[PDB]
């Protein structure tokens, strides 16, 4: 039995020419994918990619690996992909990847009788995802991944995923501290270089940001230093210091929040959602002191105002709010 | 090395007109085929361009819809083609390869077209 | 077909494992360095980042041929075929040569048997900044190479005229540094598994 | 002669043996005999929701290949034998970035014995995922497993048996405890069989339970908490002819408390959850901002004031009740 | 497109003084500037493939000089056989050619 | 039966062949012809003086040794042809710390036409250098270069040219715009010759032109040290006799612009130069302390009000708006 | 000529040599002569517990097989012939990442003695594990081990001593160490016993003692300078109110802000340590400084006096029950 395993593997690896494709003379070969994923770790903002933990799993049709005497898928060693053509895939957008070898190399060979060869992999992958933030953080990334073949055209090897779209499995137990999957789509097409044509796979998926989170650590202290600033209304005219203090830390409480802030996050230029209530509040804090500055410029210069523009602050922040938690989200 | 460009031609205006550079010393799959026009008593004037490894053309604005190449590796020589040609036209076309720094270091002879009665 | 004859002629019979003239005398190597850049000086760690074209020189009258052709300008991949001298930089705290495209080695033999390897290199060298007159400092970071298993018996390292060239000195990442002085030394170290030949070179650097 | 009839033992064995095909093939069953000996269990990262083991993984499985009669009954082979024979392709699960170690030489371990056992230990470093449950931080007890299983060979070709009596497989060093934040309380190992899409697959698991020390966040958080919430309470004890210093009072307790509730969710992950101690952090708030609220009131409003009378006495058993409350509900 | 401007239009000077070319461009060319003279009905040959890089026959007297933008021809001596007018053509685009510049002797 | 026809021509073209010497090594001077796709130019870190940039590197070259007769004419080889020829030894000048993708197989293709033209293309991240001189910050305009030639071959040896003309030799994709703080102008390429000890070498340099984006500097230091200025400049609106008060505005001003003035250098390098912003913030800082000088002045001489305070009410206001207007002419511009 | 003979001789030795079993494989256990030439111990953190250290690391073995009789000299090859030649199995137990240099080339050395001795030396920048009980930080005292065994032999096998009788580890006089200070280190051999079997340990450890010098610039002055600055508000006059207790306020809070200073300059460690029961000794009379206040104004001269004079005494007993008994 055993011997007549080790006549045909030997039969099958003598003459066996990996610098050619499979009928590399004839139609590409079907080449289906086949991911599994294990986990995504950290979508981080700062560096703008996702830390993706895959099964991947390609399934193309060798007729050179084509052994009809024993009736069993002969799972071989991981060692023995050195020695058989494999398809040259890679990632696109992938920044560092690497596959894990612990106790061995972890890879999958799975020859079946027709000539099916199952190659597979564990391979965590760091796909950089350019995050648009002009939401921030009410916002819906779109983080992709995508798998495409370097030196085979169209006319020497094909892509598709295999069984629809239940190519990709694991991703609805995937939870993520910060994010939450909404969808996952599969899309096979076609790209063109200088070089010729390439085929390409593509899975992307739909990142939605958690409000709450966001909310305990830069919403709540954002609502609540603009009520000490409003607290400086119901304290008497001629009370100069405690007027002053209170008005000079709601304004450099809110700088303070905005500085540290915004360095966790990466230099762009354009306004997150979050900086225009961060400005917007800003405003109505520095308004309340500017609002003692008309009061003490009228009495010792030259109660009506601190009754009137007092009801005016929350007659407005609290409609500031209407627009904002209505237009952004 | 030596550059090859067919005999002068008397033609009618409205016409057309076959002009060729055979190419002798090298092949021209690896080095662009450069076509310029040169008016009497006046510049030159470049007018399209061959990359005889995909067949890719292009030309000068001025004489988009004006000229056309076809090149023969087999018989090693990139031909003409002006569909419509006026009177204006009668100048001497020069043929011209690419050389170390995109330059055109080997050049044909000339041939000169004369449109007149 | 004539140089293939040549190489052929050359490597066989060659041992890389054996140094030239193995009984006979100590290896002359002549050493010659180019700084491309010298990177940030990092006090934290007491390190600086340098980039240099590390150039070496030597005999082998096993690489001797007697032909027309005078130099012998090979690539990369005739490094691991040939001896090679085991220069290690000793107050280097990490460091590797470049590799993209093709790993950035060079190898010309002249009929002699003279063999020039130069390699680029970038090494986090271990320099000592003293804290002391902070922050107007003023250092003297070295670079000790030497060998590592060949003795002074066996390898005698040495310079050029032009021992160490610099570059522009504009394009270098000392901000708060300006590059002042050069000196090349030489001296012999003895530790416990012999005495070995070091060459220093001190960058001389303002705050 | 003297050494070459070990030597002629071994060229006999490698002899025809194939690495690419598993004893037994399409014969029987591969069975595995697995140990894991933890020299060290290394710290949690809370943040990254990880911890770092380190192991002594030994596997045992027979081959029938490797026979052999000699002057020896086992032979403890270096680590070079190892590529050349055939080795389970046993993996973990849920593992992140996991190495051998190689310095000086492999860290690998052959003992190829008279009747055809082997032995195959490694040293390893397994950055291994945890999931985590921090609802109720920081009394929380995560039971970090460790499942790991073969990768290429289903149920019907390669299985995984325990070595010593269950637990008795996994032996924790005594001194092995990196745990700067926690304490290993013991470890629950298990066999499950886990079908994945190219098969069956026999999973081990070893699970160790943990659990976390809240001495470390209190000098840190709950007391820092607790005394700005007392020192915003000195202001009741107080004149109310000073408004200006009663003021400094309500605004820099205030604004500490503000930064103590940025500082403590600090290297914690971004959950969209609140933990206990953001709900401590709320109420802690909620005591320093009726303060000065309450100093509005009576500055709205010389004599002692009633409000203030009663402030003395309402407010700090507030507070006590609540401090009985919360350290007998979650610090059960 | 890119547009070469060659001055003078011409210039009479006697055998064996200086005389200095001139060719600017529009926009950036880098070095891709080629000198071309134009011997009276024969063909033209190349003088400084690049800027500031002799082509092999020519004589060492002849020089350029290169930069952004413009760029200049130099010949150290004139002598009695450069009876021609000199094209500057240009390579980083599609090539184009300035007017040219006649030269005559007394 | 049906594929051994091809096996034996891969077979014809290495037996003989030495991968240690470049084609043509008595007889001519090896052209390699060399196109750059970028197909994402990446972020720049403006602290380490670097850029990383993703490239498909073609490169072309002939050989007249690997001339064949077959079915088909481009033969679309696998990757482990590549390491059994000859290549060019091409590396970059001012790279840094540079990646060959190896997922899953490595990166890199091999097209061998039937007349001996190659076509060897392979994708790289590159982490070269790009030299800064941020006298304009945050205003300013860079010109990050990538100088790349051979490293053991002269330029009697091998040179090298653009496959296409220069103008779209290097092409950058339309989706690939990794750049957050910078944006992207245009490429601009140029050849010459480079001289060393051991001789004559041929570099090619393509040039990026970035211009720095104002609109996270607004944001983050400009309007608050504006801000600050006006927090500054209302103390000349109270009164004479709010001296706890009016040293309330003119302390916390002045120790807010000190900690801006240490944040807004903590990306930047330890340069040794002012940079622009910093002439603002110094300037914001001579605004901020005048101010309290001024408090400083009315305090040390019923109440009526000052001539001072009715003076800076208008002036104060008025002359930061002169430097306003000036500097934003002279810097934009 | 002469090399000849040297290339035949090496040619003889390599011929024949199995790499897979150890020297006198039937016989007694080889015995390896190990030697450590410190050469630099780098930045030992806290955050992480390890320290990094590169040294020369040596080895010594007699092999019966490599024995040449015609050369009399010390034949010395290069680092490729080690791959082809048996090297013990030695490992670090405590180590958690290490690595040998590869410029220009491998840097590692093997020497072929004619008796047999083969000198086999690396060059290894280890980065071991070091726990620390820091129960008594900034005063404390560490003893970071290392510790040197073999994997696949056992003490059957193989043998372990150190060459030099407390003089093999060189070069631990010239270490430099930015915050710790190197007192002490000591040779130790042993022999532990695993499951497999019993294996040979050499153990180098390293008494590190911190210098209290960096921290006593840093958290102590200020934290007694701020003592001393809440001590002013004890003389100011009580009607003084708002003056006197922001004198207080500020005291109070940046006493908690030199708090998370140090908890930043620390690890998540649970238990409290010697600077915090210092730190928290100082928030004490601080807190009750600002409550002396409050009692005054609750009463509304003779309580301010008294506290003027009997809170130096109280702090200078505190600097005598710690002070004087970590040192
Ligand atoms: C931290 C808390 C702050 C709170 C603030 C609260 C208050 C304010 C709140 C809200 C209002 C302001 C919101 C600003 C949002 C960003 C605008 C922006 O970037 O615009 C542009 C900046 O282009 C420039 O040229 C910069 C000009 C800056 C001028 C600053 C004002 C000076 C005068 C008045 C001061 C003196 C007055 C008194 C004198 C006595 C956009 O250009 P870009 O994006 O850089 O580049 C284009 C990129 N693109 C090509 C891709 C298109
Ligand atoms: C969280 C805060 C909620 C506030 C809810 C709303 C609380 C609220 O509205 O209180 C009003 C009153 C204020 O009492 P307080 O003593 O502060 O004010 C006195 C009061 O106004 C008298 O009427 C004044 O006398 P008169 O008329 O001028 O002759 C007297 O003047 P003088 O004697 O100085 O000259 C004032 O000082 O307090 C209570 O009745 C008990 C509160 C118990 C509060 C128990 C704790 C909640
Ligand atoms: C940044 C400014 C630095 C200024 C530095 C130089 C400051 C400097 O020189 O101050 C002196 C004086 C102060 O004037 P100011 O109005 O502040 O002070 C009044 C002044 O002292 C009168 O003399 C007093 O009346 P009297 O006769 O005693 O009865 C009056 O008392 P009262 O009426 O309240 O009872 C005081 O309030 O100012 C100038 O002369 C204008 C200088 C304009 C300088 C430019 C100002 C922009
Ligand atoms: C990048 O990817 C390539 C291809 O995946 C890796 O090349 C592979 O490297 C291994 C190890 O050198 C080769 O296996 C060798 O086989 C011989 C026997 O034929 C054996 O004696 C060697 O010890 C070794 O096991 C393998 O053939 C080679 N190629 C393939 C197709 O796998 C390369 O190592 C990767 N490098 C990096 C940095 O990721
Ligand atoms: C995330 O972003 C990607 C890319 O921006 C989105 O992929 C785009 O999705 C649409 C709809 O699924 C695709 O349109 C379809 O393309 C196929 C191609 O053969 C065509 O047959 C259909 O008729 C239709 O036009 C579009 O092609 C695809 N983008 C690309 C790169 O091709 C994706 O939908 C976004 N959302 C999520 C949740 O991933
Ligand atoms: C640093 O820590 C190590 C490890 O705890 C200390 O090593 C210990 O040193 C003592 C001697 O002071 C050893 O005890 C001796 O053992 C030998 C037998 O090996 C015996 O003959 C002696 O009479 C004595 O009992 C102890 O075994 C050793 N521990 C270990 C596990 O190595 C070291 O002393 C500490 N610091 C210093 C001063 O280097
Ligand atoms: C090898 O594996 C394949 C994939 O599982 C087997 O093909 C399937 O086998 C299952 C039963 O094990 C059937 O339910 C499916 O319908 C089969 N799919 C097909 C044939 O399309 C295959 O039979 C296995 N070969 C063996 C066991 O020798």
């Amino acid at each position: 039995n055993m011997s007549l395993v080790k006549e045909t593997v030997d039969r099958l690896l003598k003459g066996y020419d990996i610098r050619l494709r499979p009928d590399f003379g004839g139609p590409p070969v079907a080449v289906g994918m086949n991911i599994d994923i294990a986990s995504i770790d950290m979508v981080s903002e700062v560096n703008m990619d996702y830390t993706l933990t895959m099964y991947f799993q390609q399934a193309w049709r060798d007729k050179r690996l084509s052994y009809n005497v024993i009736p069993l898928n002969l799972t071989l060693d991981n060692r023995v992909a050195d020695q058989l053509w494999v398809p040259d895939t890679y990632f696109l957008n992938d920044k560092k990847s690497f596959v894990h070898g612990v106790t061995v190399k972890n890879r999958m060979i799975r020859l079946h009788p027709d000539g099916t060869v199952l190659y597979g992999l564990r391979i965590t992958t760091t796909a950089a995802c350019m995050m648009d933030l002009r939401r921030y953080p009410l916002d819906e990334q779109n983080c992709t991944l995508e798998i495409e073949s370097y030196g085979y055209t169209t006319d020497d090897i094909e892509f598709y995923w295999r069984g629809d779209d239940n190519a990709v499995t694991g991703v609805t137990k995937i939870e993520l501290p910060q994010f939450s999957i909404v969808d996952y789509k599969l899309i096979t097409k076609k790209v063109v270089f200088s070089t010729g044509s390439y085929p390409r796979l593509s899975l992307s998926f739909k990142l939605k940001r958690n409000i709450g989170y966001f909310i305990l650590q830069t919403y709540m202290p954002s609502i609540l230093i603009t009520i000490l600033s409003w607290v400086s209304f119901w304290i008497n005219y001629d009370a100069s210091a405690a007027r002053v203090a209170l008005g000079i830390t709601t304004v450099l409480t809110m700088t303070t929040i905005n500085t540290h802030l915004r360095e966790t996050l990466p230099k762009i230029p354009y306004v997150k959602a979050i900086d225009m209530y961060l400005m917007g509040c800003f405003v109505f804090v520095f308004m309340a002191l500017l609002e003692y500055a008309l009061v003490n410029y009228i009495f010792f210069g030259r109660n009506a105002i601190d009754r009137w523009s007092r009801i005016f602050f929350p007659v407005v922040f609290s409609f500031f709010n209407i627009v904002y938690w209505l237009y952004y989200v | 090395v030596q550059l090859q460009q067919s005999g002068a031609e008397l033609v009618k205006p409205g016409a057309s007109v076959k002009l060729s550079c055979t190419a002798s010393g090298f092949n021209i799959k690896d080095t662009y085929m450069y076509w310029v026009k040169q008016r009497p008593e006046q510049g030159l004037e470049w007018i399209g361009r061959i990359d005889p490894a995909n067949g890719d053309t292009k030309y000068d604005p001025k004489f988009q819809g004006k000229a056309t190449i076809t090149t023969d590796t087999f018989s090693n020589t990139a031909y003409l083609q002006l569909s419509s040609l006026t009177s204006e036209d009668t100048a001497v076309y020069y043929c011209a390869r690419k050389g170390l720094r995109w330059a055109m270091d080997y050049w044909g002879q000339g041939t000169s077209v004369t449109v007149s009665t | 077909g004539d140089v293939t004859v040549i190489l052929n002629n050359l490597l066989e019979g060659y041992d890389n494992k054996l140094r030239p003239d193995i009984g006979v005398k100590p290896t002359l190597i002549h050493t010659d360095m180019y700084v491309n850049s010298i990177g940030p000086v990092n006090a934290i760690n007491m390190e600086y980042t340098i980039d240099i074209f590390f150039a070496q020189t030597w005999y082998d009258r096993r690489l001797k041929f007697n032909s027309t052709i005078k130099v012998l300008r090979l690539n990369s991949n005739m490094v691991g075929k040939i001896w090679i001298p085991d220069t290690f930089f000793r107050n280097s705290k990490k460091a590797d040569a470049h590799w993209i495209t093709t790993p950035n080695r060079m190898l010309r033999i002249w009929n002699d048997g003279r063999v020039l390897y130069t390699l680029r290199l970038t090494i986090d060298a271990e320099c000592q900044l003293q804290l002391h007159n902070f922050p107007m400092d003023e250092h003297s970071c070295p670079l000790e190479f030497s060998s590592y298993g060949y003795p002074r018996e066996e390898i005698v390292y040495q310079w050029k005229r032009s021992s160490v060239e610099v570059g522009d000195t504009r394009s270098w990442r000392l901000y708060q540094f300006s590059f002042v002085g050069l000196r090349n030394t030489t001296e012999v170290v003895k530790t416990t598994s012999g005495d070995y030949v070091v060459m220093s070179v001190y960058f001389d650097l303002s705050r | 002669n003297n050494i070459t009839i070990f030597t002629r033992i071994l060229d006999r064995l490698l002899d025809g043996y194939d690495n690419r095909l598993r004893p037994g093939l399409g014969d029987s069953i591969t069975e595995v005999f697995t140990n894991i000996y933890v020299t060290s269990f290394g710290p949690v990262s809370d943040t990254d929701m990880e911890y770092t083991i380190d192991v002594f993984f030994r596997q045992k499985w027979k081959d029938e290949r490797l026979k052999f009669k000699g002057p020896m009954n086992i032979l403890r082979l270096n680590n070079l034998m190892a590529s050349k024979i055939w080795t389970p392709d046993t993996f973990f699960h849920n593992g992140k970035k996991s190495v051998a170690h190689n310095m000086t030489m492999p860290n690998k371990l052959l003992r190829i014995q008279d009747d055809g056992t082997l032995l195959y230990t490694m040293r390893l470093t397994v950055q291994a995922e945890c999931p985590m449950h921090l609802e109720d931080f920081p009394m929380d007890a995560h039971s970090c497993p460790l499942k790991f299983g073969s990768y290429a060979y289903t149920t019907s070709e390669v299985t995984y048996i325990w070595t010593y009596n269950a637990s008795d497989s996994v032996q924790v060093a005594p001194d092995g405890s990196r745990l700067n934040q926690y304490d290993l309380l013991g470890q629950s190992i298990g066999k499950e069989t886990i079908k994945s899409s190219t098969g069956e697959y026999t999973v081990m698991t070893a699970h160790f339970h943990l659990k976390r020390k809240i001495g470390y966040f209190v000098i840190q958080t709950y007391l820092p908490c607790i005394m700005t919430v007392i020192l915003s309470q000195v202001s009741f004890w107080l004149n109310r002819e000073s408004v200006p210093a009663r003021t400094v009072f309500g605004v820099t307790t205030v604004l500490t408390m503000t930064t103590l509730s940025i500082s403590a969710r600090n290297s914690l992950p971004k959950v969209a959850y609140a933990t206990a101690m953001d709900w401590f952090i709320a109420v802690c708030y909620a005591f320093v901002f009726s303060a000065l609220i309450e100093f509005a009131t009576v500055n709205y409003f010389n004599s002692v004031s009633k409000i203030d009378r009663m402030s003395r006495i309402v407010f700090p058993v507030l507070f006590g009740t609540f401090n009985l409350v919360y350290w007998a509900t979650y610090l059960n | 497109n890119i547009v070469m401007t060659q001055s003078p239009k011409s210039m009479s000077m006697s055998v064996g003084e200086r005389v200095t070319l001139s060719c600017k461009a529009s926009e950036y060319v880098g070095t891709y500037v080629s000198w071309y003279q134009q011997k009276p009905e024969q063909s033209p040959k190349l003088l400084i493939y690049g800027a500031s890089n002799r082509y092999t026959g020519v004589p060492d007297r002849f020089t350029g000089s290169g930069s952004a933008t413009d760029f200049t021809l130099t010949i150290g001596s004139v002598q009695a056989e450069d009876l021609a007018d000199y094209h500057c053509g240009q390579s980083y685009s599609y090539p184009t050619f300035g007017a040219g510049t006649k030269l005559e002797l007394k």
